[PDB]
DNA sequence: ATCAGAATCCCGGTGCCGAGGCCGCTCAATTGGTCGTAGACAGCTCTAGCACCGCTTAAACGCACGTACGCGCTGTCCCCCG
DNA sequence: GGGGGACAGCGCGTACGTGCGTTTAAGCGGTGCTAGAGCTGTCTACGACCAATTGAGCGGCCTCGGCACCGGGATTCTGAT
């Protein structure tokens, strides 16, 4: 049995030298569908528009996920918490 | 030199019939409009290229004014910038 | 349709971010923080197409709306 | 003679916003509507800024508007505050704001 | 004598109050001049350009230590140190 | 002439900021901070003085510079 | 329909610096991307001070200014350098 | 007849880039030494990033570069970085980094 | 509480000095005719996006379980506040 | 100079990493349709321009009454007791 932590550090090595979309199409599709019929109905979308989509979306989080972490290790803690990602993106104007 | 001081200040006694304004709070009112008026226009302006057109119509200036302005601002500049076209087209 | 961003997809965007411990409650917050990124850019973008009286996005309108709100992509035309 | 300001019903100047619009190198041409709007637009701002801060120097005892009542309208205020995000305004200073853990 | 932290507090409410420049204008003056001699020798100032420059520094360090001061919080501090300084400038990209 | 920036002054913008308690590490940290802000506003506005072929930074210099590094000035002209 | 694009000039740059190098279709539009990019942000700026100046034309002396602006550190010493000799070799 | 890069000595293209410059209307006027230059800073900026990312392509061992290799050519150089900050490249992942509080 | 005493509100005065009321006038905005050309719009076309279907298979899931990191509690010592 | 915040040590114990085979549905490839993007042609209706103008906009000049800051009195802060 791997001890807490030996395989998150083993995932962390293993995403941050591939360059792959980590979210599932499928669901982000449905998910950006959902969220543009609010502002036009029958909107129709080109693919490269909704991998565009999924490119910034994924560069922004993982972009977030890295100040957030300083936060946590700023608080003397390992692990993030909402208050990380609240504090990241106060300073960072969002 | 060319200001927009008289018009800000006749809109302050619209607003405001009694209550003036001092000369630095004047050049923040200016600078702001110029700010703002580059803002639209340059937007207005990528607006027209991107769709191959090389007139800036009152169409391309609502667009502008419909992604740069936040929420109700945008609502209620819409509203007085279509009201003005109209009124001047009569 | 905001479920469909698993837990697991969220782990491996903290993983590239170089994240070894999350809180339970991080899942809900960053499936907030995404569907206003989200939001904030279709807004834009479909503006672009309703502007070119389009019925389709295409990838410059979202390229448009990521250059206006500072987060510039390449690879799409840019 | 009807000045293009007038006929729109607007106090700021159509006809100079049209030359700043044709010299500003934006567009090959110029609509006719095109400065009608801006000005319009242009105006509705001014107008919204100047009465949230006649009103900030009326709470503060003035007759003037200085840059302080200016800052406190657009600070204070959520779209005129993301509008104005990332920009200073001069001797305007900032609002008054102590974290709560600082508190005696 | 006051309590540590009654006349600080004091002169929170006193600045957040006022407008006025709070770094001496001649000291100011002669650090721009110095820095701008290492770009451009015999360099003239407009009065209001040393003007701008000040209001424009003075506005960019309130910013910032607003920033530093959450950070502290954030390690659960009162009291900002530099690591605070240097996780809002990160986060912010500069 | 970075002396010049007392420990007061800097206790008075830490002041403004909101903050109540001050390391004593914190002065030479923000002296360090306002040095590089500073260069690199100047050397800006110095580059549109030589353009204009000047030997005097005039306001409007200053203000595009901070205008270009997204720190907008309003009240001096732009 | 014809789309222009810089390929055929970052294929002849690749094979100056890496004759035996290739690029990718991804690759290429990333390259494609950046070219445009720069030349809006250098062209505007250009833009700006003329105008700024109150003048008509942009120049080479309005490029090399905005050159020294936006790149940095050595990047602007060099890009100078290349446009400077372009122009004295055009001449 | 000599080409206007020919007669720079660049490959990038001066009249293309003349054209694209007098179609921005960016300004009324375009100096004959403006596109020469721009092109050459154009080529100088693409030579640097092909010569880092062809370099990143062959410590891989691949003879075609590829996104990945852009961006590592880009997040290695300061002032690329530094250059390119506000830019996502597409499928160009992220540099290696872990924190050492969270190491073995 | 309990009072001492600075800190801060608040009131009447003041003069003075920037804002606004007012004059002279000029040049840039206006009015009106003519040209041209851009784009508003009708029809074609065939491209791409969409809905639908089979199958699969790799990925998400619940929970049982260990454990170690998050945080409450105590004690110190000396750094900043005044 | 002092005193109260930063730092250290620790119990502890509960929040969450790991497995595992379970319960889910992503996705990849195929099948047709057709909304609609884009091209081609036109006609043309709106803008650029040219020439006279005139009436607001702007430089200059004054007077004033709004407000910076002076002296007094008050109340509610806060610390010693």
């Amino acid at each position: 049995r791997y001890r807490p932590g030996t395989v998150a550090l083993r995932e962390i090595r293993r995403y941050q030298k591939s360059t792959e979309l980590l979210i599932r199409k499928l669901p982000f599709q449905r998910l950006v569908r959902e969220i543009a019929q609010d502002f036009k109905t029958d909107l129709r979308f080109q693919s490269s528009a909704v991998m565009a989509l999924q490119e910034a979306c994924e560069a922004y989080l993982v972009g977030l996920f890295e100040d957030t972490n300083l936060c946590a290790i700023h608080a003397k803690r390992v692990t993030i918490m909402p208050k990380d990602i609240q504090l990241a993106r106060r300073i960072r104007g969002e | 030199k060319e200001s927009y001081s008289i018009y800000v200040y006749k809109v302050l006694k619209q607003v405001h019939p009694d209550t003036g304004i001092s000369s630095k709070a004047m050049g923040i009112m200016n600078s702001f409009v110029n700010d703002i008026f580059e803002r639209i226009a340059g937007e207005a302006s990528r607006l027209a290229h991107y769709n191959k057109r090389s007139t800036i119509t009152s169409r391309e200036i609502q667009t502008a004014v419909r992604l740069l302005l936040p929420g109700e601002l945008a609502k209620h500049a819409v509203s007085e910038g279509t009201k003005a076209v109209t009124k001047y087209t009569s | 349709n905001i479920q469909g961003i698993t837990k697991p997809a969220i782990r491996r965007l903290a993983r590239r971010g170089g994240v070894k411990r999350i809180s339970g409650l991080i899942y809900e917050e960053t499936r907030g923080v995404l569907k206003v990124f989200l939001e904030n850019v279709i807004r834009d973008a479909v503006t672009y197409t309703e502007h070119a009286k389009r019925k389709t996005v295409t990838a410059m309108d979202v390229v448009y709306a990521l250059k206006r709100q500072g987060r510039t992509l390449y690879g799409f035309g840019g | 003679a009807k000045t293009r300001s007038s006929r729109a019903g607007l106090q700021f100047p159509v006809g100079r916003v049209h030359r700043l619009l044709r010299k500003g190198n934006y567009s090959e041409r110029v609509g006719a509507g095109a400065p009608v709007y801006l000005a319009a637009v242009l105006e509705y701002l001014t107008a919204e800024i100047l009465e949230l801060a006649g009103n900030a120097a009326r709470d503060n005892k003035k007759t003037r508007i200085i840059p302080r009542h200016l800052q406190l309208a657009i600070r204070n205020d959520e779209e005129l505050n993301k509008l104005l995000g990332r920009v200073t305004i001069a001797q305007g200073g900032v609002l008054p704001n102590i974290q709560a853990v600082l508190l005696p």
